[PDB]
RNA sequence: AUACUUACCUGGCAGGGGAGAUACCAUGAUCACGAAGGUGGUUUUCCCAGGGCGAGGCUUAUCCAUUGCACUCCGGAUGUGCUGACCCCUGCGAUUUCCCCAAAUGUGGGAAACUCGACUGCAUAAUUUGUGGUAGUGGGGGACUGCGUUCGCGCUUUCCCCUG
């Protein structure tokens, strides 16, 4: 069994840049690189956009804790 | 906690509004520590309909946006325990 | 960098000037002072961006943790 | 927990110095506090005791509001006590 | 607990996040207040867009119903227990 | 939260779910089910009795 | 455990139907059920929001997003009720 | 412990609700060991173990064929590593049917390896009084004021009885233990030169051994006189007999007419010593 | 604390409803007590007819309201 | 209900499946908010501190009163003790004679042991040149304690290292040197000092 | 069924009103009659929590009595649901040992032993219920747009009202 902590974990190490879905947000999504995290799925994303669905333009963030009640979803690159 | 304050109001007459905008008016039989509620001699009115009177009424707690206290109650001593 | 977690993250935010967006929309910024286990967070110099733009000059604020989305220096 | 004894008035250290001080040093002063509530109404007036919820008792309130042109509204409260997950938002006097 | 138990086995009438009614004979509940409901109904107010005409309300029959906690609002008392005495 | 077997009359004084599961496939308690709902099938002589 | 999880037990094997909070409506075999309500069913009806059915072979539905179940009636005949 | 991840040590009931759950799996396991597969069957564990070889990939069992035994190809196997078959031991202590069953379903060609000291009962001079309950006291401190080669030991049946008669005994002025390192120390020192104890590690050769309690069954009353020794100074078991102990007579019988080293007319003559329990 | 019973559908591939509308398919390949989950060639069903192939993922538990087995467990 | 004989399992059968209804609100990512969450900005009118309250309202009740009462007791009686304090003068006592270096201090006499018992007692440490027991000034009561000063310093010092816990009339008794006049900022317990642990909680 | 033995599965911890005040009793307080207090009683005031007793009253039907002249309610009986003063009790429903009161195998008083009714507190405001993405931004009646139209309506822009 893959267990969800260490494929986020994997992420982390891979440095590999994740897109997150949201909860009950349907039109933005967030993407960045995992640099860090918690127990409560909080995450620290290093280069962080988000991503809007109507616009298709990305609003730039920098660095950023994202907490874990939001996420739906984690996506690669 | 401040339940504890909210579960000495028995007999105290309040109205509690909901987060769904019913209106409780009546007098409380009891609080408990989820804040659940229960009230006797009651004047529920849900959003946008006519009053309706009831022996009786429970909450559940969580439901609860606000109590809106007797004016003359007293809080400072109630607040103490 | 090492792998650099939400509590320090923050602790490290603290002092600095940071930016908190909320789930409903509004943003809120200013210099974070402190935050907790549940990460409420306390600011100074506060200001709401409602949409994006400045809507106006609050003060020390208390945001309820359950209602921030991000956080974000600067 | 961090701390599975219970001897924990670390609390009382918490919201002396974390973020809920806003609310201990409110109570203390008797400083007027506006709190944006997740009815989406706005509640100004005095704090008289709190929680780790932001629990709130609340005296002198004024709950203000918005309707419809947008027109403003407002009403008196005494005395309430507000359940705290119902809070957004809580600002201090600002003067 | 005795504030719930004392309506316990009547029939009840709950009102649920949604607006729907749950009517039902009350036999028991939890910490929670997840509720057990028998010979539940379930009733609905339909507005009238057609004209300004009067409301529909909708009973449809659950039977036995297993009510989360979560969806419940309120409870009060709609009858007492279906009676066992002539 | 300590489960109580309303079948049995017996505690599961830590109750888990895999305890629970081997409870409920035993010898003794399948035994005390069936009896159970044999004694409600005795409940409908008591009605032909009236 | 609280009485009504021990009813939702009691229905393992039976036909129940369960609204999620989404307003679909699974009816089927219930196979087993956990405390927190998570349930895993067969041979199920989903009547979707719109009115439209389906047929489904396996599912398995969180706790925490259900309104409702309906049981078979004979588990009011349950010991405690 | 399970979360963590070379080998698992289990009993079958608890091995088989483990799988069942998915608690834990046996993906790479190349190595089955079934150890005193005879009590397996006379627990009642036959079903479960049956259950639990059911789990094992199907793939890794050895071709059922001559080449199972050559071992210029099962050498070359094992040495493959990580791809190897997997290999089966059974241990046991006889064979009857149902172990066979076992043998047939997980093995296959193997060979056998028989052993054979063992039997302490032929070996240690034994010796029995017959009596009522009440009498046991004075007939051991009769016994004991003979005089012995400390250290002794001597076993009762519940550990209630092992706390009061070992009171007694320093009473009358002796060094008794009762029953951990620290009561063998003393016993191998010479400080203490009595152990009371029940059937429940390891221990010196004693002189001594008195059943002040006979045993319920005649294993544990094997176990309990082979602590005179393996070999050496046959030494003595000296056991009381009551009424309460007819169903261990007739075997306690065998035991002692198979001893060479002993001489019992009471205890083989004796009406409840003629047939088998039950 | 009690884990969910989803070693039935491990290694099987699922079809997932989620929280806002939003429905994903693919092959489960781990889970936790919070029912978060690792899907494998995992695919997004998006609203237009659209599927889009996204592989590995982790889906928060709070946010799967049913499953339902392709493979039939 | 689960395995039992098909007989009895067909009793949890289902009623028939519920008709179809539409919901009753929409799904919440796709319900139209008329009026949105909105901030606080509009709204500093507050109000102007010049007339605001002043903090301090609040405090204890009951517990105000009482707290007030110990703590006035506690310094009323350090004030009773600092008077009398300044009254007490053991060499100014016409009780305290002799020397002070000669004297033994017997306390937990019995009160029935007499003025001889004692005297026999003490004197086999060396001549003794006076007891002083001490009686309450209003009963008259003994106080269960004296003074003996022996002729010699090293008999008194003897008495000090052997007598302590001597068991007379039943009762152990203490030893010590008098410390009234030799001790340097010695106050007797009725002052606030003393010795010995017997009432310390 | 009961007791024990072995194996397997499981396993949090803590408790029993609180806070004041007590002049009196015990603790016979180690310095020339005395601590204060603390601790244990006693009494008492708050915070009060669960029981006991049920006077009185409310409601509705069977039977019985009544044909009566009032303007101060108000015949009897029986039963389902209710409300409930005064005055009591202090915590609880089961077990084992010792000491004493004694109308002495009865009936009491004092200790503990640790035992269950999932009693309460807690790293329990962090994804599955007990501290929010269920927010509470209307429905209707007239004036007042266009677009499509099957002319019923769908979408969209307003005004004035009723109303939750
Ligand atoms: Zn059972």
């Amino acid at each position: 069994m893959v267990q969800p902590i260490n494929l986020i974990f994997r992420y982390l190490q891979n440095r590999s840049r994740i897109q997150v879905w949201l909860y009950e947000q349907v039109n933005m999504r967030i993407e960045g690189c995992i640099i860090g995290f918690d127990e409560y799925m909080n995450l620290v994303l290093d280069d962080a956009e988000e991503i809007h669905s109507k616009t298709k333009s990305r609003k730039q963030l920098g660095r950023i804790m994202l907490k874990g009640d939001n996420i739906t979803l984690l996506q690669s690159v | 906690k401040l339940v504890r304050f909210l579960m000495k109001l028995s007999h105290e007459t309040v109205t509690i509004e909901l987060k769904n905008g019913t209106q409780v008016h009546g007098t409380i039989t009891g609080v408990d520590v989820s804040m659940n509620t229960h009230l006797k001699a009651v004047k529920m009115t849900l959003k946008n309909r006519e009053p309706v009177q009831l022996e009786t009424l429970s909450i559940r707690g969580n439901n609860i946006r606000y109590f809106i206290l007797p004016d003359s109650l007293p809080l400072d001593t109630l607040l103490v325990d | 960098s090492l792998p650099l977690n939400p509590k320090p993250f923050l602790n490290g935010l603290t002092g600095k000037p940071v930016m908190v967006k909320l789930k409903w929309g509004m943003e809120y910024k200013g210099y974070l002072v402190s935050v907790d286990g549940y990460m409420n967070m306390q600011l100074a110099n506060t200001e709401e961006y409602i949409d994006g733009a400045l809507s106006g000059h609050l003060g020390e604020v208390l945001i309820r943790c359950n209602n921030v989305l991000y956080i974000r220096g600067v | 927990e961090m701390t599975p004894e219970e001897l924990q008035k670390r609390e009382e250290e918490e919201f002396n110095t974390g973020p809920l001080s806003v609310l201990t040093q409110s109570v203390k002063n008797n400083t007027q506090v506006l709190i944006n509530c997740r009815n989406n109404k706005k509640l100004l007036g005095r704090v008289k005791a709190f929680d780790r919820h932001c629990n709130m008792v609340l005296e002198n309130v004024k709950e203000m509001w918005t309707e419809v042109k947008p027109v403003n509204k407002d009403r008196y409260i005494s005395k309430m006590f507000l359940r705290g997950d119902s809070v957004i938002v809580v600002l201090r006097n600002p003067l | 607990s005795s504030k719930m138990l004392q309506h316990i086995d009547y029939r009840m009438r709950c009102i649920l996040q949604d607006g729907r009614i749950f009517i039902g004979t009350f036999k028991a509940f939890d910490k929670h207040m997840n509720l057990i409901l028998c010979d539940c109904d379930e009733f609905r107010k339909i507005k009238p867009k057609n004209s300004k005409q009067a409301e529909r309300e909708e009973k449809r029959v659950l039977g036995l119903v297993l009510l989360r906690g979560e969806n419940l609002v309120s409870m009060t008392v709609e009858g007492p227990p279906p009676k066992d005495t002539g | 939260p300590k489960f109580y077997c309303d079948y049995c009359d017996t505690y599961l004084t830590h109750d888990s779910p895999s305890v629970r599961k081997t409870h409920c496939s035993g010898r003794k308690h399948k035994e005390n089910v069936k009896d159970y709902y044999q004694k409600w099938m005795e409940e409908q002589a008591q009605s032909l009795i009236d | 455990i609280g009485v009504p999880i021990k009813v939702l037990h009691e229905a393992e094997g039976h036909i129940v139907t369960c609204e999620t909070n989404t307003g679909e409506v699974y009816r089927g075999k219930l196979i087993e059920a956990e405390d927190n309500m998570n349930c895993q069913m067969s041979n199920i009806t989903v009547t979707y929001r719109d009115g439209r059915v389906a047929q489904l072979e396996q599912v398995y539905i969180r706790g925490s997003k259900i309104r409702f179940l309906i049981l078979p009636d004979m588990l009011k005949n349950a010991p405690m009720l | 412990r399970l979360r963590m991840g070379e080998i698992v040590i289990a009993t079958p009931g608890r091995l088989i609700d483990v799988l069942e759950n998915r608690y834990l799996v046996l993906s790479r396991c190349t190595y089955v060991v079934l150890d005193e597969a005879d009590r397996m069957i006379d627990m009642g564990f036959e079903p479960d173990v049956q259950k639990i070889l059911e789990h094992m990939p199907v793939s890794n069992q050895k071709p059922d064929t001559d080449e199972a035994e050559d071992p210029e190809k099962m050498l070359a196997n094992f040495e493959s590593g990580k791809h190897k078959y997997r290999q089966t031991v059974m241990f046991t202590a006889t064979m009857p049917p149902a172990v066979e069953r076992l043998a047939r379903s997980y093995l296959r060609r193997p060979a056998v390896v028989y052993i054979g000291a063992g039997k302490p009962h032929e070996r240690v001079e034994q010796k029995v009084f017959l009596m009522s309950e009440s009498e046991k006291r004075k007939k051991l401190l009769a016994i004991l004021e003979q005089g012995f080669d400390p250290p002794i030991i001597i076993f009762v049946n519940q550990k209630k009885g092992c706390d009061v008669l070992a009171k007694s005994l320093e009473k009358m002025g002796y060094n008794a233990c009762t029953l951990r390192e620290f009561a063998l120390s003393n016993l191998k020192a010479g400080a203490k030169d009595i152990l009371v104890a029940t059937d429940v590690i390891d221990i010196q050769d004693v002189s001594m051994v008195v059943n002040y309690d006979m045993a319920k069954n005649i294993e544990d009353y094997i176990h309990r006189i082979g602590r005179t020794g393996r070999a050496g100074k046959s030494g003595v078991a000296i056991t009381f007999l009551t009424k309460e102990d007819s169903a261990v007579f007739y075997e306690l019988k065998q035991a002692i007419l198979e001893s060479p080293v002993s001489s019992p007319p009471e205890l083989a003559n004796h009406p409840d010593a003629q047939h088998k329990p039950g | 604390a009690h884990p969910p019973e989803l070693k039935k559908f491990m290694d099987k591939k699922l079809s997932l409803k989620l929280n806002g509308g939003r429905h994903v398919q693919g092959i489960l390949r781990g889970f936790d007590p919070f029912m978060n989950l690792v899907i494998d060639e995992c695919v997004e069903m998006a609203t237009s007819g659209q599927q889009n192939n996204i592989g590995m993922v982790v889906i928060r538990g709070n946010s799967i309201i049913m499953l339902e087995a392709l493979e039939r467990v | 209900t689960q395995f039992l004989p098909p007989n009895l399992l067909a009793l949890f059968a289902p009623r028939d499946p519920i008709p179809y209804l539409p919901p009753l609100e929409k799904l919440p990512h796709e319900k139209h908010h008329n009026q949105p969450y909105c901030g606080i900005a509009p709204y500093i009118r507050e109000f102007e501190d010049p007339r605001d309250a002043p903090p301090p309202t609040r405090a204890e009740t009951r517990e105000e009163r009482m707290e007030r009462k110990r703590r006035e007791k506690i310094e009323r009686r350090q004030q009773e003790v600092e008077t009398e304090l300044k009254m007490w003068d053991p060499h100014n006592d016409p009780n305290a004679q002799g020397d002070a270096f000669k004297t033994l201090f017997v306390a937990r006499v019995n009160y029935d042991t007499t003025e001889s018992k004692l005297r026999r007692e003490f004197e086999v440490y060396g001549p003794i040149k006076r007891i002083h027991m001490v009686y309450s000034k209003r009963s008259g009561k003994p106080r269960g304690y004296a003074f003996i000063e022996y002729e010699h310093e090293r008999d008194m010092h003897s008495a000090y290292k052997h007598a302590d816990g001597k068991k007379i009339d039943g009762r152990r008794v203490l030893v010590d040197v008098e410390r009234g006049r030799t001790v340097k900022g010695w106050r007797p317990r009725r002052l606030g000092g003393g010795l010995g642990g017997t009432r310390r909680g």
